């Protein structure tokens, strides 16, 4: 959404950072403990994706529906599950020549207490010298675990150090699709969310701006299980990159958006644009 | 001619209209922008002068051709067909020099006072033998089923002859006589 | 077939076009030179042009006779489309000026044209009422049918029309009744169904459409920043110095005047195209209404034998 | 107007008046005292790596701040500090660190010194403001400003390839040669760094930032935000609505003026964000604190007409489509209510003429006052000498008895005026410092020439 | 066409009528006065 003013009843042509037609993007998903201990976990935390203008995710699609468990042979229902973000400036190896050490202040961003609660710490970490928890040559991606605070995790697998504005949020917990989106200017970091002026559609406002005047770089997805026989599966959020583009909105009565053609999908948007 | 030399005593937002006065008061770095903002809006005025011309020869051309239509029909000719050369019914045209241009002289007919009175589509004899029309004018009666012939621009009657009558087919909508019956119906 | 012979009468003045009441500007524009006084008068030359060729339009329309009674009952023909009775306006009028997305005496107290009232400019009412229009090509019928003046009825002028065509008159006493149902069916082809495909309507709803779209343009051009930091001069007399806002208000000076001699340079195009359509409809009515025109393609496509005009 | 005495007699346009602003309105929802404090309160960054803050909703006073700094020169585009202290603006970007005034040219635009291009680089999208300010002893004492006396910035950053890295517009420096150049203590021009494995090249020189009087001199960046929507950035220096309606008000809202007129509409828009705007950057909306939506336009002018008689000497006045209720409640800046509007003079009369020289509008005449006023007279149409259709094989005719020649007389403008125009002698008057600009310009005689030759020959 | 086509190598009192050679020559202060101009002189010839 437009930053600071209302739009009512009309057509635009105004350009921005938007996504483009069709990207899918990656496509990210979490899962159950081990059917007890061991919880499984996927690839990410070895790939540093470029954080380029910024990127938007679709927050809690696929949800109120049956769906399929990752880890278990059986069909079961999925709910929303908020995405743990990493975002850093420089990155760099770990000891045990794995990728994903953020040699820096690096932004993290954790839901808490069974998602009322989203926390952004500014916490620089070292990694902590232990058997298998980024040791020597003794290494497994990092796992945020909760039972059915995930700091108490971080800390168990980095050490914190010179950690600055713990910003803390309330969200209410439901089931409802959302979006949220990171972008940085010359004035900071700006987080967008769809939680604001109510809830009624999918269009994000700005509600947070946390003073990072580093150039963020690189940003990854660190992984999240929750201990659980029985047979729990969790929805998919998808990650979408921004870009430099020119887009033709139109908004309703309310200060919303409607429909938004991207000129430059094809010629035809070309000339609606 | 006068929007053309007024534009010389424009500023455009610059210290004056002259150059020498530019030349004189000012240094170089500025010189050149000044004189860049009095060429600009000479440059301007010179284009919409010369799109102004343009304009102007179109309109030009069509009256010129409306002018030799005008001449080559109502001037040199008598127009069969009315309004093209002035109000009224055409009788003569005068054609005159004029400044920029060409003067007209139409001189119409314009009837004054007028005679409300009744005429049929044609008279015919008995069993509709032979009938006759009227031929550039009307038949009028003088109320005792006396037909006579009268013209299409001036009341005037006249008894009805061959030559102001021209034979027709005969129809159902024609008035049918029995007595008095003009001399060329007998 | 429409022929558009009409161009908006719109005028625009000095101050509330370049500038927006400031004193600033007017003084800049006072530097400037003087160029609004041309505009005035050039806009007003084209409106008293316009004027006087409407009145010498509407001075050719009138006929020296009428019938008024001819065209409402006596045609056997359903030609009640041209019949005239608040408005003085027929079937197919009513029509045109319905079916299109085209007023004075309250026109400040409702507020699009209020819109135009802060820009700077106004339409200009019509010399000739809507009324009088009406009234106008209302008496142009009932002598359509006249002469070969005389009065006569629709069904025996139709007989006139189609004699001297090459059909003769048993063929045509044979068979009047398919005459006039044939006349009907094209008429009621016509009246219904035109709304839609036809090219007549779609010059009519473009003509319009331009006719908006100019004025659309001319307080469009105010948004424009034209190189300075902003549209507004409040917002640049507020912001820069006193060194600084000559610049920028000479550079809003420019693009406004320039956007005034743009849509005075297109009211002379249109003028200059509406004088030459103003003769084509003078030409038509007098060859093809008031009289059976020989010669094909002037009165429309095929042998002409009646044409009817309408506002 | 037009700028002559004698006028022919017609109808003109004779500009309109807008209603003046009477009264004023000023909400300024309050906010908190900005934290400028610490641009003196701790240890003077140094250009390497140099301080930034952002604020916003905020407000400052301007007095207390310049009661403490000595301003040597300033650099602002796209905006003033005469204007930063009385304008209200939507965020403020501050970046601030110490620099001598020796080399206050190096940070001038288009400059190719390694500060330029390996330290802070302006950003010039924006109305910013650089200061050099030079803060003495006193004050820096009284406020505990103090000089850590190793100041230095980066004279190269190069990576593994051998090139230089280039800073972009408005970023802080490159991390690792940030972080290099900071670990160092001595001065160095091309020295190895080990960052986490990447082979980087840097280069530290230092400065000092002071002077033999112990005053610092400090570079003061004041970026300032004007943006669409509501501002909340106002430097420190009537009424309630529904008391004004309808009535041209300038506002003082967020800190957004103005002028225009309220209205209650229904809600529309987003409640959160103040003003709604439409295509054309134009605020129609505003949206209370209570929840009120107050629908905003601009006081609208009176479209006005002058009829002016010759041989009579006689002005009246027409208002455009102006009803004689907005006559009465503003002042214009007997009232005949009229088809087009309202009239200030004219008399009735129940008249009518066929034909009129001074047309008002729809079929409505003007003639002159030979009372003391004009005579609004109506144009209507005369009938034509109806006839009636006749069912029997007698039709009716009219044939006439009198007749009178008409003179008409058309006149036909079939030329133009044939005329050529010397390019060189009309842009210029033969000085040939216009005659080069002319020609560095681009050529247009040529085709003036060739256009105004086409047009005389054809 | 050709007076259309002419108009690209008009200076329009700027220093060069490439906007790639006032992009490397000027800063960003004077680059946007020089590409007014260029854009002002390219829109009245297309208006035109
Ligand atoms: C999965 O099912 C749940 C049902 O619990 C869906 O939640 C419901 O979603 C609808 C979406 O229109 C919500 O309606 C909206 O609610 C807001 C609340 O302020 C209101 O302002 C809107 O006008 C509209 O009525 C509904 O409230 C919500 N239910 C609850 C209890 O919050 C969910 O959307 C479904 N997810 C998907 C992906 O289909
Ligand atoms: C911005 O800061 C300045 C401080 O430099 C403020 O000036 C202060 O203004 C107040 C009232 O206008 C002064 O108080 C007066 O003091 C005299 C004695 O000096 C006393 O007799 C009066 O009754 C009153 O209390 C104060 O002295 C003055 N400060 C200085 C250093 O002169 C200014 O008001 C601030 N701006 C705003 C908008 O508040
Ligand atoms: N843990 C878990 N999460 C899930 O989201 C999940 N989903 C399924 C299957 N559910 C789904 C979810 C999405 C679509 C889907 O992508 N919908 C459309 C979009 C069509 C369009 O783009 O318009 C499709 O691609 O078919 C289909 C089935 C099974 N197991 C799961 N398990
Ligand atoms: C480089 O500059 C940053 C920002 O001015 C300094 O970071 C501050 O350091 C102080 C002292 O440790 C803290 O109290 C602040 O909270 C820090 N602020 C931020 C935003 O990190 C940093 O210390 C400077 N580096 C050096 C070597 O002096
Ligand atoms: C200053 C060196 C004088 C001699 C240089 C001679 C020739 C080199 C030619 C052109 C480059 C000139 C660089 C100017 C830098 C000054 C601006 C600054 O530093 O901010
Ligand atoms: C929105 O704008 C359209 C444009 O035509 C208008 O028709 C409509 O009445 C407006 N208001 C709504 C949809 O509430
Ligand atoms: C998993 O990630 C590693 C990166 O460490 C990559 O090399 C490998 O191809 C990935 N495997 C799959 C199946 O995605
Ligand atoms: C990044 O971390 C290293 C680790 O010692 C530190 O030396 C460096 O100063 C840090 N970067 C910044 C900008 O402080
Ligand atoms: C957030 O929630 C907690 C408890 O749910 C409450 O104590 C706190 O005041 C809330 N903060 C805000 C800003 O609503
Ligand atoms: C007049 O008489 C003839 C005689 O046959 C007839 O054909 C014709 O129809 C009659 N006309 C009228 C009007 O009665
Ligand atoms: C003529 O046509 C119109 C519309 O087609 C119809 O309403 C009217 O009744 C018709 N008149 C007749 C059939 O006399
Ligand atoms: C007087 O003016 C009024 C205006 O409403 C009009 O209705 C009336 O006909 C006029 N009287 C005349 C023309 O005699």
């Amino acid at each position: 959404y437009p930053v600071g003013r209302t739009y009512a009843n009309i057509t635009i042509m105004l350009s921005g950072l938007f996504p483009h037609q069709a990207d899918k993007g990656k496509q990210y998903i979490y899962s159950m403990y081990h059917m007890v201990n061991d919880p499984f976990i996927s690839n990410y935390s070895y790939y540093t994706e470029p954080f380029d203008n910024g990127f938007v995710v679709r927050i809690g699609a696929n949800s109120n529906i049956t769906g399929s468990s990752v880890v278990g042979s059986a069909n079961a229902t999925v709910k929303k599950i908020y995405p743990a973000l990493m975002l850093g400036s420089v990155v760099g190896k770990f000891p045990s020549n794995k990728t994903g050490r953020y040699f820096n202040h690096t932004l993290v961003i954790l839901p808490e207490k069974c998602g009322t609660q989203i926390t952004a710490l500014y916490c620089v970490l070292q990694p902590k010298n232990q058997t298998n928890c980024t040791g020597h040559t003794t290494y497994t991606s990092y796992v945020l675990v909760e039972n059915k605070n995930l700091k108490q995790s971080l800390q168990t697998w980095f050490d914190l150090k010179d950690c600055l504005f713990e910003k803390k949020y309330n969200v209410s917990a439901d089931e409802r699709e959302e979006w949220f989106g990171i972008t940085q200017d010359q004035q900071g970091v700006h987080l967008y969310t769809s939680r604001k002026n109510g809830f009624k559609s999918n269009n994000m406002f700005l509600f947070a701006t946390l003073p990072i005047y580093e150039r963020l770089r690189y940003y990854t997805v660190m992984p999240r299980s929750i201990k659980t026989n029985d047979h729990m599966a969790w929805s998919a959020f998808y990650i979408y990159q921004l870009h430099k583009l020119n887009y033709l909105v139109e908004f309703d009565v309310e200060g919303y958006i409607v429909r938004a053609s991207d000129c430059g999908a094809n010629d035809y948007t070309q000339l609606q644009c | 001619l006068s929007k053309l030399a007024s534009e010389l005593s424009n500023t455009f937002g610059a210290i004056s209209a002259s150059i020498g006065d530019i030349l004189k008061r000012l240094d170089t770095l500025e010189q050149e922008v000044q004189i860049d903002r009095l060429i600009n809006g000479r440059l301007t005025s010179l284009n919409a002068f010369v799109s102004q011309q343009l304009v102007r020869s179109e309109a030009a051309a069509r009256s010129s051709q409306l002018v030799k239509d005008k001449v080559n029909e109502c001037v040199k000719s008598q127009s069969s067909r009315n309004g093209f050369c002035g109000q009224g019914t055409h009788i003569v045209s005068f054609a005159v020099n004029a400044p920029n241009g060409f003067y007209f002289v139409h001189v119409g007919y314009h009837p004054t006072d007028y005679v409300n009175q009744t005429s049929a589509y044609g008279l015919c004899d008995s069993s509709n033998t032979k009938c006759i029309a009227a031929k550039n004018g009307y038949f009028i009666k003088n109320g005792s089923d006396d037909w006579m012939f009268t013209g299409s621009s001036y009341y005037q009657p006249e008894p009805i002859t061959n030559f102001n009558s021209r034979s027709v087919e005969p129809e159902v909508t024609f008035q049918n006589l029995t007595n008095n019956l003009p001399p060329p119906l007998s | 077939e429409f022929i558009e012979t009409s161009i908006q009468k719109v005028t625009v003045d000095c101050k509330q076009y370049v500038c927006n009441g400031f004193e600033r500007c007017e003084q800049l524009l006072e530097q400037y030179g003087q160029f609004c006084a041309k505009i005035n008068q050039a806009l007003h030359g084209v409106n008293l042009r316009q004027d006087d060729a409407t009145k010498s339009l509407f001075e050719s329309i009138r006929v020296p006779q009428s019938a008024p009674l001819m065209a409402s009952l006596s045609g056997d023909y359903n030609l009640s489309l041209f019949e005239t009775p608040g408005n003085y306006r027929s079937a197919l009028e009513d029509l045109l000026f319905d079916k299109v997305t085209l007023g004075y005496m309250k026109g400040y107290d409702e507020c699009l044209i209020c819109a135009q009232y802060v820009a700077g400019y106004k339409v200009l009412p019509p010399l000739y009422d809507s009324n009088m229009e009406a009234m106008y090509t209302a008496s142009l019928t009932g002598s359509i049918a006249g002469a070969l003046a005389a009065s006569l009825p629709f069904a025996q002028s139709i007989y006139y029309r189609m004699n001297g065509i090459g059909i003769t008159q048993n063929v045509l006493m044979e068979n009047q009744k398919l005459i006039a149902n044939k006349f009907n069916q094209a008429l009621g082809a016509m009246q219904t169904g035109f709304t839609t495909t036809n090219q007549a309507f779609q010059k009519v709803q473009d003509a319009v459409n331009a006719n908006a779209q100019a004025l659309s343009k001319l307080a469009s051009e105010l948004s424009n920043t034209f190189g300075a930091i902003s549209a507004s001069i409040g917002d640049i007399l507020k912001r820069l110095d006193t060194l600084e806002q000559e610049v920028q208000i000479d550079r809003l000076i420019n693009g406004r005047l320039t956007s005034l001699n743009a849509f005075v340079s297109q009211q002379l195009v249109r003028s200059e195209a509406a004088a030459r359509s103003s003769q084509l409809v003078k030409d038509k009515v007098n060859e093809c209404v008031k009289s059976q025109s020989s010669r094909n393609g002037f009165c429309g496509q095929g042998t002409h034998i009646v044409s009817f005009a309408v506002n | 107007s037009y700028g002559q005495f004698d006028m022919n007699s017609g109808v003109y346009s004779a500009s309109y008046f807008n209603a003046q602003p009477r009264g004023y309105y000023y909400v300024a929802n309050e906010l908190e005292e900005c934290a400028l404090d610490v641009l003196f309160k701790n240890i003077a960054p140094q250009i390497a790596n140099y301080s930034r803050r952002v604020f916003t909703n905020c407000n400052y006073n301007l007095t207390k701040l310049l009661s403490l700094v000595e301003v040597d020169e300033f650099v602002c585009d796209k905006t003033t500090p005469e204007s930063l202290a009385t304008g209200c603006y939507s965020s403020l970007v501050v970046d601030w660190f110490a620099l001598p005034l020796s080399m206050k040219s190096t940070l001038a635009i288009g400059s190719a010194e390694a500060i330029s291009m390996f330290n802070y680089n302006q950003d010039y999208s924006n109305p910013t403001c650089r200061i050099h300010a030079t803060i003495n002893s006193n004050v820096s004492s009284s406020l505990n400003f103090t000089a850590n006396n190793n100041y230095a910035y980066i004279s190269r950053c190069q990576g593994t390839d051998g090139k230089p890295i280039l800073l972009q517009k408005g970023q802080l420096p490159n991390i690792a040669c940030r972080s290099g150049v900071l670990g160092l203590s001595n001065d160095v021009d091309y020295f190895g760094y080990n960052f986490n494995g990447r082979i980087f090249y840097i280069g530290r020189k230092s400065y000092t930032p002071r002077t033999s009087e112990g005053s610092i001199q400090m570079v003061y960046v004041i970026t300032a935000n004007y943006a669409e929507g509501p501002n909340n950035v106002c430097p420190l220096k009537t009424d309630n609505l529904d008391s004004l309606l309808g009535q041209c008000i300038d506002y003082d809202i967020n800190g957004v003026v103005g002028q225009g007129v309220f209205q209650k509409c229904n809600s529309t828009g987003i409640p959160s964000q103040v003003f709604v705007y439409d295509s054309f950057h134009n605020i129609i909306g505003y949206h209370s604190k209570n929840g009120t939506y107050y629908c905003m336009a601009p006081c609208v002018s009176v479209p006005v007409s002058v009829i002016y008689d010759k041989s009579s000497n006689s002005h009246a006045t027409l208002y455009g489509s102006v009803a004689c209720d907005h006559i009465k409640m503003i002042p214009s800046v007997g009232l005949l209510q009229t088809a087009v509007g309202c009239v200030i003079g004219f008399h009735n009369t129940s008249d009518t003429v066929e034909d009129c020289n001074l047309p008002l509008g729809q079929s409505l005449c003007a003639k002159p006052p030979s009372n003391n006023t004009f005579g609004l007279a109506v144009m209507k149409y005369e009938n034509p000498l109806k006839v009636e259709v006749l069912n029997s094989s007698e039709f009716e005719i009219s044939v006439p008895t009198n007749f009178s020649f008409r003179v008409t007389e058309e006149f036909i403008e079939t030329s133009i005026q044939k005329v050529t125009v010397d390019c060189k002698q009309y842009v210029c008057n033969g000085f040939e410092r216009c005659e080069q600009l002319l020609e560095q310009y681009g050529q247009f005689c040529a085709k003036i020439n060739q256009a105004l030759h086409g047009v005389n020959l054809r």
